[PDB]
This record gives C-alpha cells, sequence and structure tokens, in this order.
RNA sequence: UUGGAUAUGCCAUAUAAAGCGCUUUCGAAGAGUCGAGUUGUUUGGGAAUGCAGCUCUAAAUGGGUGGUAAAUUUCAUCUAA
RNA sequence: UUGACCUCAAAUCAGGUAGGACUACGCGCUGAACUUAAGCAUAUCAAUAAGCGCAGGAAAAGAAAAUAACCAUGAUUCCCUCAGUAACGGCGAGUGAAGCGGGAAAAGCUCAAAUUUGAAAUCUGGCAACAUUUCUUUUGUUGUCCGAGUUGUAAUUUCAA
C-alpha cells in the first residue's frame, strides 16, 4: 500500500449543496425522524423550534 | 582647521573633563 | 590613485613589460613551493576590488595548478561499457582551474575562508592564482561589519560548495533564459517531482 | 501491445517517480500555519497594516494589458510627485521600485494619487511621544489596524457606457483599414530599400 | 495605425513622457581621468605583436588583410574594425 | 600628533583661538595614492621613487606620469630611507609640495 | 525568566551629522575577463543552451541580450567579469 | 663597521583555529549498468545508483550585463497555470522548458575604482583599571605601551546614483 492513494474525494459545490437542503428538507419531515431512529413520539411540533 | 581633529579635539577634551 | 593606473596596466599583459614580468614571476613560483604563502599580493588593486583589505586577517596564498584537461582515472584506459562512455583523454573537468587552486588552498588553510581568489600568471605547465583568505578568529575580522558574514558558520568552505565567484560560474548560476538548468538538482527535482494533490 | 480505441499514449514514468512523489496531507497544516503567522505578524508589527501600499500597473502583454493589477513599489518620479522622499516612503511603509519608471503621465497620476490617499489616511506617530515633529500625528489615539485594500483598493477601468454614433465614425471602413495598415507595415521595410536604391540612381 | 494594434505606430496613445536619463546608461562614455590614464598606460606599455603586425600592413596599405588579421585575432569583424579604426589614428597622430 | 591634539584641547577648554594657535604643517607627502593624486594635480614639486619597490608595476607609470605632467622626479635608492623620512618600514615614493622659504 | 511601550533619573561637545532642492557642470564603475574558434560534456535550446579544456584575445556610449548562421543599419532593454 | 628594510626560517614562544561523527532535507564533483527501443551502436534508463567533498536549521538563490515588443513589467524562492506545450529525438522509442497571468511571502543593500592630506582621522595584541553577565563560566569599556598599516586602515560614494 502506498501514501500517494487517493484518500479526498471531490463533490461538486452545487451537488454538496443539493444534499444539503436535502438532508434539512428531509430533518422537516417526521416520518423519516421516526424511521431513522429518533424518539420523537411526543415531541410537540417538527421542525421543534426553541426560543433564543 | 581639520574638522577630524576638530571632533578628535572635543574627544580629549571631553576625557580631561 | 595608482590603483586605475595598475587596472588599465594589467590590461595590456601582451605589453614587453608585462611579458618580461610574467617570465621572472613564473620562473620564482616554480622554484617555490606549489602552495605557498605570498607575503602581499602580486596584484595588490585586483586584490583589492575582489575583497581584500589591507589589515590583519587578511592572506594571500600562490598556487600553481597543472594545466589540460582530464584523465580518467581508470586503469589501463579502460571503461567497460557502452561506446557512448569510452572516452578516455579529451574529457574536461567541469569545476575551472581556478575552482582548483581555491579548494587545495581551503585545504591547506582550514582555519581560514577563502574570500576569493584571481589570476596571476601562466605558462605550458601551470596557471598560477593567488587566494586571498580571511581569519574568521581574528578579532579584526570579527570586530568589521563589512565581513563578518563570512565568521557565520554558513560559509565554512564556500569555495568547496561552489559559492565563490568562480565556483558560481562553474555551476551556471545566472539570471535569464540562457541558464534555466540554474541550480541543476533543484530544477531537476523541481519538475520531475510529482505534486498529487489530495483533491484530483 | 497498443491495440484499443483512444489516443496513444504518453506517460512520462520511465524514471524513478515514486522516490519524489509529492504529497499533501500537510496542507490543511500548511494553512493553519500560515494562518498562525499571519496573526503573529499582525499583533507584532502594531498599529501598522499587515500588508503595504502597492501601486496600480499594466501586465505587460496583449492579452492582459486591459486590466489593472498590483506593482512591486512606485517609482523615484511618482514619490517625488507626491512630495515624499524615497528614504523615509520605505519608513513609512511606501515601497520603493527604482527598476519601474512612468512612461506615461497616465501611469504616473495613477500611482500619485495613490501616495495621496495613502498619505491622507496615514497617521504618523511622532518618534518621541509628545513631541511631534514634521508630518507626525498630533493626536494617535484612535490609532487601529485596518486593511490597505479596503482604504485603497486596485481600481479597473471601467469602459463607458453608451456613446452617440458620429458620421466620421460611420465613414470608416474598420477591416479595410486593418488590412491597409497590416500590408503597410508589411512593406515598409521594401519601401526605404526602394526609395535608397531610387536616389542613388538619380 | 496609432491604436489600430497592426501598423508602424501601433498601440494605444496614453500623452508621452520624458523618462529621465539613469546613471546606468551613461556607462560607456569616455571620462577625462580614464582618458588620461589611458593614454599614460599606452605610452608606459606600448602595443601587442598582433596591434603592430596590424599597424604595419595598415601602413603597407594591405587594407583588408590587415582587417582579416584583426578579425583572426580579435574574433568577431566588428572588433576588428573597431581596432583598425583605433591603430589607424595611432598611425596618423604619430605622423602628426 | 597626541601632545599636539592635548595642548589645542587645554586652549579650547580655555576658550582660546584654537584655529589660530596652530600653524600649518610643512612636511613631505607620501603614499602611493596620494602622491599620484599629488602629481595629476600639479601640486607636487619633487618626486622620489625607491628604486625596488618588489611590485614594480606600482612606480613603473611614476616616471611617464611625471614627465607628461612637468613634475621633476628622481628615482632614489632603496625603499626603506624613504621610509624612515616618513617614520614607516617602507614608501614606495615621496613627494615635496611645499618648502619653507629659507628652503626654497 | 523575556518583549515592546511608559514614568522619570543620569550620561551625552551638534564645534556635528542628515534628508530635500538647483547646477551650463562633472561623474572614477571590476581583463587571460568578455568575446571568438575549437574539442568534450551537457540542455527542450534546434547554425553550441550552460559548463570545462586548449588557441586567440577586446573595447569605451563601450559591453551584454533580443531563442536561424553572416555582413550592415537601426531600436529596445540591461550594466558581467 | 654597524644599521635600516625585504625575503625566508625556528620555538613545548603568546593566544586561537581545523579534522571526526551525522547526513532525512542543501550545495558541488565524479559517474555507470541492468532496462526500453520487442535486435542494437545514437538515444532511453540518467545529468540516476554507487563513489568523493562541504554545510545549515533550513540550505541554495537573490536586489537584473532580467523580461518583454505591451497602455509595458520589475530581486530571489515556492505553489497553480503556462504545458505534455515551443522544442529535442536511428524525428523511432522517447524526452521536454520559459515569459506572461493568479497566489504564498516580501526587504533591502555593501565594496573596488576619489587627495583626510591643515594633519592614519583606522585596527589586533600586552599591561592596568573598571564594568558587565543565562554565567565568578558571559561580553565590553577606558587609559597606556608594543605593533599592524601609506605597496592604503577609517570618513565620504555605488549608477536607483
Amino acid at each position: 500500500t502506498k501514501t500517494w492513494r487517493k484518500w479526498h474525494v471531490k463533490v461538486n459545490q452545487n451537488e454538496k449543496r443539493y444534499a444539503i437542503a436535502s438532508a434539512v428538507a428531509a430533518s422537516g419531515v417526521p416520518s423519516l425522524l421516526l424511521a431513522r431512529g429518533h424518539r420523537i413520539e411526543e415531541i410537540p411540533e417538527v421542525p421543534l423550534v426553541v426560543d433564543d | 582647521p581639520s574638522k577630524h581633529e576638530q571632533k578628535r579635539i572635543l574627544q580629549l577634551a571631553y576625557a580631561i573633563r | 590613485g595608482a590603483y586605475k593606473y595598475l587596472e588599465e596596466l594589467a590590461k595590456k599583459k601582451q605589453s614587453d613589460v608585462n611579458l618580461f614580468l610574467s617570465r621572472v614571476r613564473a620562473w620564482e613560483y616554480r622554484q617555490m613551493n606549489v602552495i605557498h604563502r605570498a607575503s602581499r599580493p602580486s596584484r595588490p588593486d585586483k586584490a583589492r576590488r575582489l575583497g581584500y583589505k589591507a589589515k590583519q586577517g587578511y592572506v594571500i596564498y600562490r598556487i600553481r595548478v597543472r594545466r589540460g584537461g582530464r584523465k580518467r582515472p581508470v586503469p589501463k584506459g579502460q571503461t567497460y561499457g557502452k561506446p557512448v562512455h569510452q572516452g578516455v583523454n579529451h574529457l574536461k573537468y567541469q569545476r575551472s582551474a581556478r575552482c582548483t587552486a581555491e579548494e587545495r588552498v581551503g585545504r591547506y588553510c582550514s582555519n581560514l575562508r577563502v574570500l576569493n581568489s584571481y589570476w596571476v600568471n601562466q605558462d605550458a605547465t601551470y596557471k598560477f592564482f593567488e587566494v586571498i583568505l580571511v581569519d574568521p578568529s581574528h578579532k579584526a575580522i570579527r570586530r568589521d561589519p563589512r565581513i563578518n558574514w563570512i565568521v557565520n558558520p554558513v560559509h565554512k568552505h564556500r569555495e568547496s560548495r561552489g559559492l565563490t565567484s568562480i565556483g558560481k560560474k562553474s555551476r551556471g548560476i545566472g539570471k535569464g533564459h540562457r541558464f534555466n538548468n540554474s541550480p541543476q538538482h533543484a530544477t531537476w527535482l523541481r519538475h520531475n517531482t510529482l505534486s498529487l494533490r489530495r483533491y484530483r | 501491445a497498443i491495440h484499443v480505441k483512444g489516443q496513444l499514449p504518453n506517460a512520462h514514468f520511465h524514471k524513478d517517480w515514486q522516490r519524489y512523489v509529492k504529497t499533501w496531507f500537510n496542507q490543511p497544516g500548511r494553512k493553519l500555519r500560515r494562518r498562525q503567522a499571519r496573526q503573529t505578524k499582525a499583533a507584532k508589527i502594531a498599529p501598522r497594516p499587515v500588508e503595504a501600499i502597492r501601486p496600480a500597473v499594466k501586465p505587460p502583454t496583449i492579452r492582459y494589458n486591459m486590466k489593472v493589477r498590483a506593482g512591486r513599489g512606485f517609482t523615484l518620479e511618482e514619490l517625488k510627485a507626491a512630495g515624499v522622499s524615497r528614504r523615509v516612503a520605505s519608513t513609512i511603509g511606501i515601497p520603493v521600485d527604482h527598476r519601474r519608471r512612468n512612461r506615461s503621465e497616465e501611469s504616473l497620476q495613477r500611482n500619485v494619487e495613490r501616495i495621496k490617499v495613502y498619505l491622507a489616511h496615514l497617521i504618523v506617530f511622532p518618534r518621541k511621544a509628545g513631541q511631534p515633529k514634521k508630518g507626525d500625528a498630533t493626536d494617535v489615539s484612535g490609532a487601529e489596524q485596518t486593511d490597505v485594500a479596503a482604504v485603497l483598493p486596485i481600481t479597473q477601468e471601467a469602459v463607458e457606457e453608451a456613446k452617440p454614433i458620429t458620421e466620421e465614425a460611420k465613414n470608416f471602413n474598420a477591416f479595410s483599414t486593418l488590412s491597409n495598415e497590416r500590408a503597410y507595415a508589411r512593406y515598409a521595410g521594401a519601401r526605404a530599400a526602394f526609395q535608397k536604391k531610387r536616389a542613388e540612381e538619380a | 495605425a496609432p491604436g489600430l494594434v497592426v501598423g508602424l505606430n501601433k498601440g494605444k496613445t496614453l500623452t508621452k513622457r520624458q523618462l529621465p536619463e539613469r546613471p546606468s546608461r551613461r556607462k560607456g562614455h569616455l571620462s577625462k581621468r580614464t582618458a588620461f590614464v589611458r593614454s599614460i598606460v599606452r605610452e608606459v606599455a606600448g602595443f601587442a605583436p598582433y596591434e603592430r603586425r596590424v599597424m604595419e600592413l595598415i601602413r603597407n596599405s594591405q587594407d583588408k588583410r590587415a582587417r582579416k588579421l584583426a578579425k583572426k585575432r580579435l574574433g568577431t569583424l566588428k572588433r576588428a574594425k573597431g581596432k583598425i579604426e583605433e591603430l589607424t589614428s595611432v598611425i596618423q597622430s604619430s605622423r602628426l | 600628533k597626541k601632545q599636539r591634539l592635548v595642548a589645542e584641547a587645554e586652549a579650547v577648554a580655555n576658550g582660546k583661538s584654537a584655529q589660530d594657535v596652530s600653524k600649518k604643517p610643512y612636511n613631505v607627502k607620501y603614499g602611493l595614492n596620494h602622491v599620484v593624486a599629488l602629481i595629476e594635480a600639479k601640486k607636487a614639486k619633487l618626486v622620489l621613487i625607491a628604486s625596488d619597490v618588489d611590485p614594480i608595476e606600482l612606480v613603473v607609470f611614476l616616471p611617464a606620469l611625471c614627465k607628461k605632467m612637468g613634475v621633476p622626479y628622481a628615482i632614489v635608492k632603496n625603499k626603506a630611507r624613504l621610509g624612515t623620512v616618513i617614520h614607516q618600514k617602507t614608501a614606495a615614493v615621496l613627494a615635496v609640495t611645499e618648502v619653507r622659504e629659507e628652503d626654497k
């Protein structure tokens, strides 16, 4: 094995931003939160926003 | 008069003082 | 001053005066040792313009170097290889005889720093050189701001590493496109390095 | 032995290249090191800006002469026009470029007003506190570390907006003029020879 | 041509300035002391053997042969022509 | 020289005319660069050249220089005699530029 | 322990030194080195790219360089040893 | 005859300095062959390995005898780009830079060639005094002798002047 193997890998910034927006949208869906493994059966609202 | 001696004159006067 | 006259007279070294002086000086330099200490520079203005000051800590040595090309030290003139490497005779040392004169004097006086050197004479067997040397332990040198730089440890054996005037000449140091080989290992290493960035 | 589609291979890899592979795993480390050194310099050099003022110059080719970049230092001619001696310019943070010159009044003025803006906005502390000499500021309480780019940025020439069409522009064959000038320059050497040969013949 | 990329005076016209004369460009100008010293050295030293040979050829009026010898000795024809004019000035002054 | 500087320094301390208390020195001129410059400036009245300057180029031009500039010059025996005149071990050349009226 | 400021104390001969400004002025500038030929060795440098050996050896607006050799004439640029 | 000077010697003379190791990275010298070209001699490997010399915490390079042909740039180094390009090559295998442009970092200078000539103004050392300390371990100052130095040490100048 060599050190000059490719460890880091490039993603287009627009596609990185696509994924970030998609993940934020996913966080806004209660069904996806329960499916992923979050115990949100008793939380008041999604998205859960608290005061400053 | 020679200027460099004038500096030397001042140096020796300072030493004597 | 007389240094101007000395310089323009030294330009005329095919004159009868210089030819006679070349004869007598070359004779007496051959009668001395190959490396012998010079009491004073034989070209005081040449030494002066190259950096020699006439005070304690400055030394002049005369050395004669055998002229000609290099002889391959292979035994019996045999190379054991491809025919593009069979030359034995017409090969050339890549450093000048002025470099060779400097570095032999530098070994002779290991306690001194080789400042610079100049040609003084030549014949069919030798080229005679005078090497300007500086004592780095001498206080007259250590207290002179115009020559302290050579006391620093990064200037040990300037001539051996190629840092004297003729040494930089021999390894091709210069500004512009004509060189472009410049520092050879540095330039060769610069391109032959394969820069593999993280993101690629 | 090369039988596939594509271009003929050109890999310059017949030396010992693995000996000289350069990796960039220290790229984030060097970036942080440069940041820390830059901040160390910022704190150490006092109010003085971390970057000296630079002149506005034009790159030397047809590909780049329409742009303005930063030069090395201000010429001695520009410093004289701005009223700053070369001895004090290096002390107050104005670089000096003895090699450059002002072949045009436009380049001269461009950098002179740059020095004038720098001089107007510069607070020079007295060498001895409380004894303001010539050029020294009287109050230095408000001294701050500011950015020379913010105080005086490199400005690009902007093309004028719409302008009226005149008749001398209307009666101007651009392509014919281009062809005529190219031909005139091409054969100017032959014309000079012909005028010469005519003179001795006459 | 001014402001037309192609032509003889090609390029943008932006006024003009008279650049100050750089002291480095003065190099090559013959000085009074340098002229005096070189005259003294020429009297003290004399001429090289090839300079002597060229002067004889100029005296005997083989200008082409003297030019070819000087080019052979110096290496370039420009330096040869400069040496010929230098040595013929010596001849004229000595006749004077 | 040290005595004269001490005496004049005391004169300054006593606030008298230091610039006029002393008289113009009358002495021979020495040093190769200094003498050569004097000959070129036509200030030299007499030039004495050491016969055995070991690098002869240092003085070889001097007779021709003095002849052009109309300076009377002589080649005197030995470098050390010129040295002992100027309180040195060696003097390549000496120059007389001004003397006193009795020695004119 | 060190750093740059600050408070004053003392020592400090500006009898000095320095920048700037105009000169009808003057302005020294590195040689067996540059350059040339040649032979090696080098370079992407191809009518030699650099270096070295040998031979020849400058000059004073001179000497470099402007990537086709030569002579010639201009122009830029730079100021080696 | 005594002397002066030059040159060259001696001393377990007074005080210093050099080597050796290390060598990853620096500067040089010296220098191959296997290999590739489906053979092989130019070439390639490679201006590499081995050999040798000399450094530093970096080294080297460096304030243009530099580019460019522009409306011009402006020490060096490194990065990206130029660019697998111009070019070199049994024009085969192969090899192969630079100017620009963007960035990191920026910092400039010193002598030689000048008559201080109404003043060798310069400096090592011996001695004695003080002072100073990362330090009784360090580093200087002042005086006084001997010397060095006019065959040129200071001041002044470096072409941008």
